């Protein structure tokens, strides 16, 4: 599951050009547009009827930023993800009732935008290590289900 | 594609569940809750507690469905078009959960069918509930 | 099933690929193969490293065979008929390794084509490959 | 997975009763019939032509026996099994060449087989220990991949 040390320096590198806000907003709105069952979870966030409706929907914009904002900080504890991410593991499992399943989903494409961002700078070693990230960060948040 | 020797193999093997359908169905989702907890996410508003009479209505509801897909084995999708419908636009499970389902159901006939339960009669009966949700998740997107 | 715009976005994005669909295949494989190394159990016969002369060939057999089923997108059960045949019947592939290259062929869309590639496309081209995979495997069993 | 230790008593109690030949050739040849494309590892096993021809094929046999022994053995490390199912974790991915799903597979047809011949005994609990084992496993024979 762990990355070598040159992918962790890539994993940083290419993180400290990413406006997490802004590419929080895109990943949760992409998510609802490709696996459009994800809405499930949203019905209080208005209008989802379009993939306009949901981009630029300011409650899911709102909440991408608040999601991408814990991946972020979990991305220093990069050799304790499960621990890092265990009482939101709990909360999306006795609150939230979230099968992780979505943290899959969300993980692709989260990779997809990073890769529609950053263009040729995205390169298959750059992507594999992003992919070792976001397969943690999904198995973490699964981790404490129950 | 469910063969012709596929239909065969399912309407017998279901033939011999009977009655005791709505029973198996809701022991499939007892197996199902207790191997893969993340199942339980789609049920937060359930009784789920231990002989809960929420999950065994559940357990004859979903057998019903796939006694009726037996039922209609060469036209599934037009059976289950309303199911379908429901499913695609308000239950919105996740796909990877008809798979974790099904394996308990299999289990469920293998527990309760020791002479049916032939490697082909699995086979078939496999084939035949990957058949059923790919139709319940065929309207998803 | 693809709707009338899926085939719209997908028509258009792949054309905007056009000459490079080549050079795509066989990028989306090696990102596939570093991302996901169990895929490389199925290529013990080839140099998997960048710069890769077989990688390279295959890449451009896969492209070309996305490209046919974009010309039929309406009839890709017949159209891809001889390719499910040999994966059915030969390469056998496990199915899980199909979202795999799928999810590397939209990864290799997106860091190409910035602005062809939208949400709505985004969507449009998971599908189309999604379906590409389901008549793959549908002759598995 | 980490089995709680009433499940861990359940399942060395069950496979106590366990004929490991028998169950090991059922299993192993469930999974050429069911998922046919398996078949591609075992072309050398002679005759795959029909389900009987799978089941009572002699290699067939004799391999399923040698699987679910190591099998066995790896129940003695519940707390360890990556540890000890490392070596062939290693050589099934790098000798063997053989894609980790297969691992999965296999272990829900030997959870169908040990439901087929216990019946009623096989009861949800003690599903759900043998469910935590087999992807355990799995889990522990995919770990060295690379
Ligand atoms: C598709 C569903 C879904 C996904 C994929 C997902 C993925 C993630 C990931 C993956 C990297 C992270 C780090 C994360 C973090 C968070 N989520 Ni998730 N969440 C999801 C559905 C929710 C919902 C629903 C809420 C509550 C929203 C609300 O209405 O308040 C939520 C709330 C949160 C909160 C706020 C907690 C609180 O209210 O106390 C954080 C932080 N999350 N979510
Ligand atoms: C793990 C989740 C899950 C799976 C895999 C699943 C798979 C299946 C399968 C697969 C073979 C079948 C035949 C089936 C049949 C049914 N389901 Ni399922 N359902 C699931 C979770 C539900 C939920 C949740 C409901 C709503 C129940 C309620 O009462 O609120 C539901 C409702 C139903 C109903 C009731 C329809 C109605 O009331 O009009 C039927 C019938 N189903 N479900
Ligand atoms: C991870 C494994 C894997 C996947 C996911 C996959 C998915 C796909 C997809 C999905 C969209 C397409 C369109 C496709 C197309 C092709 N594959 Ni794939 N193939 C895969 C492994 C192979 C292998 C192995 C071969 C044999 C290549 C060789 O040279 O031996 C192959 C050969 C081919 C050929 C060559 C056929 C011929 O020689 O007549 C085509 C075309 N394919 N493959
Ligand atoms: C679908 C394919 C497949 C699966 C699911 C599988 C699952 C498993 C599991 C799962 C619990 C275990 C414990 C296991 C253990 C073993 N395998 Ni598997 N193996 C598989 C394909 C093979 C093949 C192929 C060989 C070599 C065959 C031979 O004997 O030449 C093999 C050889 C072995 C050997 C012999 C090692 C040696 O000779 O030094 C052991 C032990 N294994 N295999």
């Amino acid at each position: 599951v762990h990355l070598t040390p040159e992918e962790k320096s890539a994993v940083t590198a290419l993180w400290g050009k990413v406006n997490v806000d802004e590419v929080g907003g895109e990943a949760l709105g992409r998510l609802l547009v490709v696996y459009p069952w994800t809405q499930r979870f949203f019905e209080s966030f208005g209008d989802l009827s379009t993939p306009d409706a949901v981009m630029g929907n300011p409650k899911v914009k709102a909440h991408g930023k608040k999601v991408l904002g814990a991946f972020s900080d979990g991305l220093a504890h990069l050799d304790n993800l499960k621990g890092t991410f265990a009482t939101l593991s709990e909360l999306h499992c006795d609150k939230l009732h979230v099968d992780p399943e979505n943290f899959r989903l969300l993980g692709n494409v989260l990779v997809c935008v990073l890769a529609h961002h950053f263009g040729k700078e995205f390169t298959p070693p750059v992507q594999a290590a992003y992919q070792k990230v976001v397969a943690g960060v999904a198995n973490a948040l699964a981790h404490k289900y129950h | 594609v469910l063969s012709p020797a596929d239909k065969t193999n399912v309407k017998a093997a279901w033939g011999k569940v009977g009655a005791h359908a709505g029973e198996y169905g809701a022991e499939a989702l007892e197996r199902m809750f207790l191997s893969f907890p993340t199942t339980k996410t789609y049920f937060p508003h359930f009784d789920l507690s231990h002989g809960s009479a929420q999950v065994k209505g559940h357990g004859k509801k979903v057998a019903d469905a796939l006694t009726n897909a037996v039922a209609h084995v060469d036209d599934m999708p037009n059976a289950l078009s309303a199911l379908s419908d429901l499913h695609a636009h308000k239950l919105r499970v996740d796909p990877v959960n008809f798979k974790l389902l099904s394996h308990c159901l299999l289990v469920t006939l293998a527990a309760h069918l020791p002479a049916e339960f032939t490697p082909a009669v699995h086979a078939s009966l496999d084939k035949f509930l990957a058949s059923v949700s790919t139709v319940l998740t065929s309207k998803y997107r």
